[PDB]
RNA sequence: GUAGGAUAGUGGCCUACCAUGGUGGUGACGGGUGACGGAGAAUUAGGGUUCGAUUCCGGAGAGGGAGCCUGAGAAACGGCUACCACAUCCAAGGAAGGCAGCAGGCGCGCAAAUUACCCAAUCCUGACACGGGGAGGUAGUGACAAUAAAUAACAAUACCGGGAGUCUGGUAAUUGGAAUGAGUACAAUCUAAAUCCCUUAACGAGGAUCCAUUGGAGGGCAAGUCUGGUGCCAGCAGCCGCGGUAAUUCCAGCUCCAAUAGCGUAAUUUAAGUUGUUGCAGUUAAAAAGCUCGUAGUUGGACUUUGUGUUACUUUGAAGAAAUUAGAGUGCUCAAAGCAAGCCUACGCUCUGUAUACAUUAGCAUGGGAUAACAUUAUAGGA
């Protein structure tokens, strides 16, 4: 059982120190591997759209999830960013500046989209929501 | 509305007022004039004037 | 996969303009009608 | 350094932990409509204020009744509740502070008292009168419906001297209508 | 820092000055002088914040530069001059004369004096030792040095100093049974009778003081200042007379005042 | 360690000589930190977890090192000297450079404002009552954050209920007169000068277009088995799931719901008794070392007074920065705040107020001696 002695302060403190590493949440923050992620601890990131791609939805669903391969400007890492809403892929062109954000599960895949943990928030400095609702238009043409 | 509060000073004479009263409060009552000046221009004149020695300091445009 | 069908359904949907109607009260007035319609006088949106 | 950085400020309400509890939504809307409140925020700050008062009483009640801090701050808390009409002289114990409710505080609002003293036709009529500079607490005009009246001030609630309802000249609607009638 | 600090941030100023925190970024930095910067009251605070004669920092300079204020009998023109405990401030034009004494809440109080009582002050003796040529001298806690002192005077005694002759008129030996005031710490401003002296070799000496109402409090020897021999002080005390009331008792008086006033 | 040298002075700080020591599982030494420390901040039943670049205090630096003059004080950088790295001007012989001050620009980025006015307040400085102060203040930008609080009220009709009847309550872009600030503006006030606020002549509301938004409506989870479109497509969906021709879930209209001048989306606390000291588990769910010995560690029976051996513990006290936190007093119109104010009507008063508590651990000092630790005991070196 537990050590109970009044003079056992060191053992109890050191035991907990070792055992906190067994906790996945604790180890994910104190390992230091978060800095090696594409965002490197940031909430958002800008990147350049390399190509427009489609990803087969995971089973038992059946669809083609419209994504976009993006290279991050600050570190040059390539990621797959899901483009939400209906027909918003038409608002994205290759070699375009897009603001990326997490998908909502802190680096974990979401939904039936396989191996996708990012989504597109802005394109050419304009939010996809504004373009989807016809609030604004992309700055070109 | 219907009530205001302020602060008042009564000086024994206008001569004592001009000694102890700040300049801006004398201009309000008309007991003094306002010398119009630009602080930034005065600073640039100071820095231009200290590159010259002697009586030419003033003549430096 | 094929990316040619992106925006398919949203483009097919026939456009229907919104019907302009009298606005509702704001703030305290809104909470007044919301209070009379639930305490003073099936769900709120039942298809009765 | 900026001196303005030392100015204090704080929060006056907390949002509920469970946002879509049907029972709570029913009880809160009843208080909001009964007292003519603007939104749930006005009810939440009263609950926030009440929680602070009750928390202070509980700490005092946990101390010995001979503790000097219990005696001094306990009397101050009771004196504060009496001065606003929340407690009665027959309820001079900290245990009665723990029995206070939100309705007690909402009844001391200027909006509630303007209505329950006959000056207004409805709780919602009182709201508009207060914000329209028609009420005064003593000599001072008050345009804040959340003003918490004191017992010593409840008998001085009257219409402002500048109001059409308190001896002042008629507002701009009657004056224009009088002007139009004269032109005829 | 590479030397001496010339500024005092307002929040770092002593609390007993009672300066408002939003009044500005700075407080008056006390000049060097007879009293320590943390145990003094600069003339600017006295003239502007306590007496209201001046409304601004500038007006205090005007008053002092006219030579209208004297401290310990001498004119002072320094705005941040550190006036401290037992100092006598005199303003001939207003015919006023004050002694800096602590109220029972630990703050300096400008105790109005009579013209007769404004001719002396009390000083605490710091040490007595031989100077150059074997001449004995004593120095006080208000920065004064007196040569050829009475041989009976020792450290921690109190001397009555005449501000005209600048000589020691009389002194009180530090001993149990005298009335003392506390000049530092939690009990600052409290007056009582010195009941006991607990010495600890190598450490601070503790003194147990008993109030006139039987309340007993302790403090360090360095915070004690003898005011008189026996039980009567040699100086006039403020209304409280060094009697510290409980918050309950103080609230009782306030409640009664509203009923009467 | 001894003797010197140097220093404002102690000291292997340095030199000569001598000795062989010093630290370490009670973690030395080394490594990592997206590490300046603290006052504190967030969340907190309690215990706790996380954060702390930033206005108060302490330290450190001025592109990187080093060196130094002047001086009371600097190893100073809005001082100098050199090297290295960058970079300006040149008549090409030279010369001058240091924004992590204020503003501003480039770059970097998810990420941050005017190349404004003024020493009037706060205070600092000089030979100085007077000069100076991008310290500091004022205004501009400012949905970081925080506070108060509009977007309608009432009456009469028509319509619809409740307690044939009649009192009360609810709806309508119906009909009526009332109210009022957003705005606008004489003015005064505000201010160093302006500006805003406060006050106020005139003006200023009916679809009072003077038009409230942001997210939702299968479950979790408040709100539709509505209508049209799409047909495992397009899309939705934090999770479970929805969509394959009769979609409560997608795209729309309508209606409804939540919060509301705010709301949605993308590290950390709570939930977590899923880090467990309080307070978790280990037969079978993840988890008893194959077995025993064993040092450090941790833990150790009872007994001594009831009726100058050394410590822990406990009691009280002293000392303790402010700001923040808790809290007393006080009607800034309320409030977040602030530290003010109040009283009467004189040449003023209340000595007006600006309380108090909390503040681990270590250290200092009194009282207590149960519990507990160490030390000690018979050739008494005993009293
Ligand atoms: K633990
Ligand atoms: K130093
Ligand atoms: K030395
Ligand atoms: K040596
Ligand atoms: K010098
Ligand atoms: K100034
Ligand atoms: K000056
Ligand atoms: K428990
Ligand atoms: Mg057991
Ligand atoms: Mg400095
Ligand atoms: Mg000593
Ligand atoms: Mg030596
Ligand atoms: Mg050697
Ligand atoms: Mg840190
Ligand atoms: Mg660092
Ligand atoms: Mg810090
Ligand atoms: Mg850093
Ligand atoms: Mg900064
Ligand atoms: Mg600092
Ligand atoms: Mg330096
Ligand atoms: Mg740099
Ligand atoms: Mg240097
Ligand atoms: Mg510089
Ligand atoms: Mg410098
Ligand atoms: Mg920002
Ligand atoms: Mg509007
Ligand atoms: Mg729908
Ligand atoms: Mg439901
Ligand atoms: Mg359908
Ligand atoms: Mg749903
Ligand atoms: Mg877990
Ligand atoms: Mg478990
Ligand atoms: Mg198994
Ligand atoms: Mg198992
Ligand atoms: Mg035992």
């Amino acid at each position: 059982g537990k050590t109970r002695g009044m003079g056992a302060g060191r053992k109890l403190k050191s035991h907990r120190r070792r055992q906190r590493w067994a906790d996945k949440s604790y180890k994910k923050s104190h390992l230091g591997n978060e800095w090696k992620k594409p965002f490197a601890g940031s909430s958002h990131a800008k990147g350049i759209v390399l190509e427009k791609i489609g990803i087969e939805a995971k089973q038992p669903n059946s669809a083609i999830r419209k994504c976009a391969r993006v290279q991050l400007i600050k570190n040059g890492k390539k990621i797959a960013a899901f483009v939400p809403n209906d027909g918003c892929l038409n608002y994205i062109e290759e070699n375009d500046e897009v603001l990326i954000a997490g998908f909502g599960r802190k680096g974990h895949a979401v939904g039936d989209i396989p191996g996708v943990r990012f989504k597109v928030v802005k394109v050419s400095g304009v939010s996809l929501l504004a373009l989807f609702k016809e609030k604004k238009e992309k700055p070109r043409s | 509305g219907g009530k205001s509060t302020g602060f008042g000073l009564i000086y024994d004479s206008v001569e004592n007022a001009k000694k102890y009263e700040p300049k801006y409060r004398l201009i309000r009552n008309g007991l003094d004039t306002k010398v119009e000046k630009s602080r930034k221009q005065m600073k640039e004149r100071k820095n231009r004037a200290k590159k010259v020695r002697g009586v030419k300091k003033t003549k430096a445009g | 996969g094929s990316l040619a069908r992106a925006g398919k359904v949203r483009g097919q949907t026939p456009k229907v303009a919104k019907q302009d109607k009298k606005k509702k009260p704001r703030g305290r007035a809104h909470k007044r009608m919301q209070y009379n319609r639930r305490f003073v006088t099936r769900g709120p949106n039942s298809s009765e | 350094v900026h001196v303005s950085f030392y100015r204090n400020y704080g929060k006056t309400f907390k949002k509920p932990r469970r946002p879509y509890e049907k029972e709570r939504l029913d009880a809160e809307l009843k208080l909001v409509g009964e007292y003519g409140l603007r939104c749930k925020r006005e009810l939440w700050r009263v609950q926030y204020a009440l929680s602070r008062i009750r928390n202070a009483a509980r700490m005092l009640l946990t101390l010995d009744e001979k503790d000097p801090r219990r005696i001094f701050e306990g009397e101050a808390l009771l004196r504060r509740m009496n001065r606003y009409g929340l407690l009665d002289e027959s309820q001079n114990k900290l245990d009665y502070v723990l029995a206070l409710t939100v309705e007690n505080f909402l009844e001391r609002r200027l909006q509630t008292l303007v209505f329950k003293t006959g000056m207004a036709k409805s709780i919602h009529h009182a709201r508009v009168l207060i914000r329209q500079r028609h009420i005064r607490v003593g000599r001072q005009v008050v345009n804040v419906a959340s003003f918490m009246v004191r017992v010593d001030s409840q008998k001085h609630i009257d219409f402002s001297l500048t109001s059409p309802f308190g001896g002042g000249r008629p507002g701009r609607v009657k004056r224009k209508n009088q002007k139009s009638a004269a032109k005829k | 820092a590479r030397g001496l600090k010339k500024h005092l941030k307002r929040l770092n100023a002593p609390k007993h000055w009672m300066l408002d925190k939003l009044g500005g970024a700075f407080a008056p930095k006390p000049s060097s002088g007879p009293h320590k910067s943390r145990e003094c009251l600069p003339l600017v605070i006295i003239l502007r914040n306590r007496l209201k004669y001046a409304l601004t920092y500038r007006e205090v300079i005007s008053i002092l530069m006219q030579r209208q204020v004297m401290v310990d009998g001498k004119v002072r023109t320094d705005k941040t001059y550190p006036a401290g405990f037992m100092d006598v401030v005199t303003i001939p034009k207003t015919n006023e004369s004050f002694r800096l004494l602590y109220d029972t809440k630990g703050r300096f109080r400008l105790h109005s004096l009579r013209d007769e009582e404004a001719k002396f002050k009390l000083c605490k003796v710091r040490s007595v030792q031989f100077g150059q040529k074997g001449i004995p001298y004593l120095n006080t806690y208000d920065g004064r040095t007196i040569r050829y002192p009475d041989p009976l005077i020792k450290a921690n005694d109190t001397i009555k100093l005449d501000l005209d002759s600048n000589k020691i008129v009389d002194f009180i030996k530090f001993d149990v049974g005298n009335v003392v005031m506390v000049t530092g710490g939690r009990n600052r401003g409290r007056v009582g009778i010195l009941k006991n002296r607990e010495k600890h070799k190598g450490s601070f000496e503790t003194v147990h003081i008993q109030d006139s109402q039987g309340h007993e409090f302790a403090t360090r020897l360095g915070n004690v200042f003898t005011l008189g021999k026996g039980s009567k002080p040699w100086v006039s005390l403020p209304k409280g007379k060094g009697i510290k009331l409980s918050i309950i008792e103080e609230a009782r008086k306030r409640m009664a005042a509203q009923s009467a006033t």
